[PDB]
């Protein structure tokens, strides 16, 4: 059973994002204080294109998907699901802007 | 020295509400043991709610809130009225 | 419609059928289980729709004792059965409705019993502001007053209290500053077993004090559970002796008779220094 | 109107209650009203207390209220007994 | 004069009382002992308190405020002795 | 006869609810034994792991749970004095009884 | 910005590499295991992403900067 | 008071000679000693009236006093 | 972790909040103050509940055993 | 508001207070009971707050008010 967080775009299993968390998105999301539902609404158990990136500053693939700020691991090119209106505008109050990596958005 | 009750007060206090009844040694002994214990309760509050607020003096305020703190609805409203007009009363006299 | 007591070890729905003479219960499944009750041999007719119950209920209290299936009965239960965040409250509305529903439906067939009885039967309903939580037997049940009979009819065994065949109430257990009391009705036939209602709350005391009062139904208080077995026994060998010597008039003792008190302090309404 | 139970209008004293409050270590100051308002709220109480023991002595055909009538009072009034649930009364 | 094992000084018909007044009708044959244990534990329990206060104060009698206020810290709040 | 276990109350034994049936559970050098129809027999050897609940989460639970896992089940001993649980706990150690703590 | 991220002739190379049927995700996960473990040490593993996708079957796409990486 | 004056006296003392030796005690405290006593024992039969009528029955046995005691957060 | 959703809880203490007066602010540490002291309260109050339907010798917890549960703890009169 | 308390939380906190079985009405009961305790404890915090003449409902009055019923709590300032 894994998961892949739709914002930041790592891949965990799905009991691991319930106890611990997103290791990169618990500074917005807050997903490991997050009840099951929170928790489908921003990682997807339904993904495609695993990607495994080992140096995040000099990849190139990881500035084209957006994750060279993030932890290493286990990474979806696209993610079935989008964030919730409500997360949204959550996140657009912290000033940091949601684009969605379901691929109909380009 | 003569020991202190608030023995005479309830005797006041009795005749005024009913002037045809006695109390005996015993429920006055009770009476008095209720009123200083009461007196003992809001005191505490009172001090309690002047160390919260970082203050040095027990003022009405702190006095009213204790009561709406200690006292159930309609008794703390009356007893509230009773204290407010005594106050108003004793400060226009 | 169920019937209580069933006359199978299965619980099977069935038709009740007004007749001139009485009602006739008939299971679909076998003929052989009808259950005929006469007009003349129902004592109480009650109805009590879904107020807070998942079921709606016609109960007749008999005369004399019929033998449904392998059991004799005193009563006898004709019942049905409602059981099966805006959504969750619009299928409680929806509970209503089905409830509302069986409560006209069985009000309206109960008052056509009546009807058929040519005046034999009057239709009582419970009034369940009267209510009050009690132990008759092994469960806490609310006890639901109506015009002339105390009743619980949701769980079984049912309790009904004829108030007019009461000859005194008892509270048990009252005293000073205590938790729960106990009620006991003693009845005008000393042959029949005095009925006990255990832990009626404290806070509903002076509530069923006062409705004994306008029952006109005598009452007595005391802090000790009193045995009825020995009571009652001594009462049957001889109730002539028993109302010679003062009967429950003079166990009544209204009269608090305490004048010892506990003194005075000076009497001085005077203020000292 | 010389005591200041009398310009208030009370009963208890304000003085001893004033002596009480401040040879108490309580706090700091002391108002001039805080006496006041506290007898008044006293005073109350016990009119309300003895209202009811008044009641419960005359429903037993008594003259004097003894114990067993302020325990009456106390357990048979929903407040009072809020109040005082976790009080015991001698020969309540 | 030392005192042994006068626990069974709280007879039977006490007991029973006790729970009449309680409004208790059967009563098992293994309550009385029950209950005894418990009063014992009460009573050490107050009684170790109010010692404890008659001994701050310098003094060699339990006096009644000492029960009051041992009484007063369990919450078990005591008028007609004081207070 | 009753082994070297102690309760905190000095008594050979404490009090506890297997299922729906209150009773007392004994410590011996040997076994575990729960003297209440039922009666449970439990021999140290049989035992894999003792687990202790003490709430599973937030709230003091005052009264404790131990679960017995066996080669055939598992006992869950109810309604202990949570008093009690440092005495069994060391005591089933010392006899070389698995004891877990969620 | 997104048409920025374009690649150029300095960014590192692609190289793609024929495996079993069904085994993608499992290279994927071994190099990124070997990658983890051999972080640290004297000879690491100098590569920078690696990934696969579902359509291109038999296909691992490996992100490096030298053949003796790969 | 339905518990005697004496044997509670005795008891009391019996139990006052572990803390401190040959210690006196005042008119108005074994009284109220009996007085917290009584209305304690009364309130605990109360409890355990109720948990025993919870169980559909009329005698109260020791689990009803050591339910009502470990509810009642009692050591 | 707690069990009870975050924006249900505060939604429910701003409806109670409400009826004593209006435009009442809380904290976001009120709140949780408020869910954690709630929550602990439910879990005592559901072990004693489970002992006093253990006692009576079932499985099923029923409405009867929470008020006697807050009966003897000394909260219902 | 009060339905906002669905029923699987209250069977999550029963389940991690022990709880095997639930009757059908137990969730009415919790949800009253709940509320009777939310009022009293927000009532005092509310007093708390007026005291201090303010319009926000601070940690502090819910810590007192906690302390105040004797449910005192650890962690929030206190
Ligand atoms: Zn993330």
């Amino acid at each position: 059973r894994e998961r892949a967080c739709m914002l930041c775009g790592i891949v965990l299993p799905g009991r691991v994002f319930m106890q611990n968390g997103c290791p990169n998105c618990d500074s917005v999301l807050n997903l490991r204080d997050s009840d099951q539902a929170t928790v489908n609404e921003c990682t997807s158990s339904s993904f495609e294109g695993l990607v495994a990136v080992g140096d995040n500053e000099h990849s190139w693939v990881a500035k084209w998907l957006r994750v060279d700020r993030f932890q290493p691991g286990l990474y979806a090119v696209r993610v079935d699901g989008r964030l919730p209106s409500d997360i949204v505008a959550a996140l657009e109050q912290y000033g940091v802007y949601y684009r969605p990596r379901d691929g109909s958005v380009i | 020295s003569r020991k202190e009750s608030y023995s005479i007060y309830v005797y006041k206090v009795l005749k005024q509400v009913h002037p045809d009844t006695g109390i005996s040694s015993k429920a006055m002994g009770i009476m008095n043991s209720f009123v200083n214990d009461i007196f003992e309760r809001i005191a505490g509050e009172a001090s309690r709610l002047a160390h919260y607020n970082k203050r040095s003096t027990i003022t009405s305020r702190e006095i009213q809130t204790a009561v709406r703190l200690l006292l159930p609805g309609e008794l703390a409203k009356h007893a509230v009225s009773e204290g407010t007009k005594a106050v108003t009363c004793y400060t226009s006299a | 419609v169920f019937v209580r007591p069933a006359p199978d070890s299965k619980r099977v729905t069935g038709t009740l059928f007004i007749h001139q003479n009485g009602i006739r219960y008939q299971s679909p499944v076998r003929s052989d289980h009808r259950v005929d009750i006469l007009f003349s041999n129902i004592k109480h007719l009650f109805f009590q729709p879904c107020k807070e119950e998942l079921m709606v209920i016609i109960h007749c209290h008999l005369k004399t004792p019929l033998m449904i299936g392998k059991k004799k009965t005193f009563d006898v239960q004709f019942y049905r059965e409602v059981s099966d965040d805006e959504d969750e409250l619009e299928q409680e509305q929806e509970e209503r409705r089905r409830k509302a529903l069986l409560d006209k439906e069985f009000r309206r067939f109960a008052e056509e019993i009546s009807e058929a009885s040519n005046g034999l039967l009057d239709l009582e309903t419970p009034f369940r502001e009267l209510g009050f939580t009690g132990v008759p037997f092994r469960s806490s049940v609310l006890c639901l007053p109506t015009r002339d009979c105390l009743i619980q009819l949701i769980d079984t065994p049912f309790l009904v209290v004829t108030l007019e065949e009461i000859e005194v109430a008892h509270l048990e257990r009252v005293q000073f500053g205590l938790k729960n009391f106990d009620l006991v009705f003693v009845f005008k036939d000393f042959s029949k077993p005095v009925v006990h209602i255990n832990t009626i709350p404290i806070e509903m005391l002076e509530f069923v004090k006062q409705w004994l009062t306008d029952v006109d139904i005598p009452y007595s208080e005391g802090a000790v559970n009193l045995n009825w077995g020995t009571i009652m026994k001594t009462i049957q060998a001889d109730p002539y002796e028993f109302f010679e010597n003062g009967g429950w008039s003079x166990x009544x003792x209204x009269x608090x008779x305490x004048x010892x008190x506990x003194x005075x302090x000076x009497x001085x309404x005077x203020x000292x220094x | 109107a010389k005591t200041r139970s009398s310009r208030a209008g009370l009963q208890f004293p304000v003085g001893r209650v004033h002596r009480l409050l401040r040879k108490g270590n309580y706090s700091e100051r002391v108002g001039a009203g805080a006496p006041v308002y506290l007898a008044a709220v006293l005073e109350y109480l016990t009119a309300e207390i003895l209202e009811l023991a008044g009641n419960a002595a005359r429903d037993n055909k008594k003259t004097r209220i003894i114990p067993r009538h302020l325990q009456l009072a106390i357990r048979n009034d929903e407040e009072l007994n809020k109040l005082l649930g976790r009080v015991t009364i001698a020969q309540g | 004069k030392v005192l042994r094992d006068n626990i069974q000084g709280i007879t039977k018909p006490a007991i029973r009382r006790l729970a009449r007044r309680g409004g208790v009708k059967r009563i098992s044959g293994l309550i009385y002992e029950e209950t005894r244990g418990v009063l014992k534990v009460f009573l050490e329990n107050v009684i170790r308190d109010a010692v404890t206060y008659t001994e701050h104060a310098k003094r060699k009698t339990v006096t009644a405020m000492d029960v009051v206020y041992a009484l007063k810290r369990q919450g078990r709040t005591l008028y007609g002795f004081g207070g | 006869t009753p082994g070297s276990f102690q309760s905190q109350h000095m008594q050979p034994g404490v009090n506890c609810s297997l299922k729906a049936s209150e009773g007392q559970i004994y410590l011996l050098d040997k076994c575990l034994f729960f003297a209440t129809k039922p009666c449970v027999y439990l021999p140290y050897s049989g035992i894999i792991s003792v687990v202790t609940s003490r709430g599973t989460g937030q709230s003091t639970s005052r009264t404790f749970d131990i679960e017995v896992q066996f080669s055939g089940g598992s006992h869950t001993f109810a309604n202990i004095n949570k008093d009690e649980q440092k005495p069994i706990e060391d005591f089933l150690k010392g006899q070389g009884v698995r004891v877990k703590n969620e | 910005p997104q048409r920025l991220l374009i690649p150029t002739v300095d960014d590192p190379g692609i190289w793609g590499v024929k495996v079993r049927l069904g085994k993608e995700k499992d290279v994927v996960r071994q190099i990124l295991k070997k990658k983890l473990a051999r972080e640290g040490t004297k000879n690491p593993l100098e590569i920078y992403s690696a990934f696969q996708r579902d359509s291109f079957k038999g296909h691992v796409y490996i992100e490096a900067r030298k053949a003796e990486a790969i | 008071l339905l518990i005697r004056k004496l044997p509670f006296q005795r008891l009391v003392r019996e139990i006052a000679q572990d803390f401190k030796t040959d210690l006196r005690f005042q008119s108005a405290a074994i009284g109220a000693l009996q007085e917290a006593s009584e209305a304690y024992l009364v309130g605990l039969f109360e409890d355990t009236n109720l948990c025993a009528i919870h169980a559909k029955r009329v005698t109260i046995m020791p689990k009803d006093i050591q339910l009502a005691r470990r509810i009642r957060g009692e050591r």
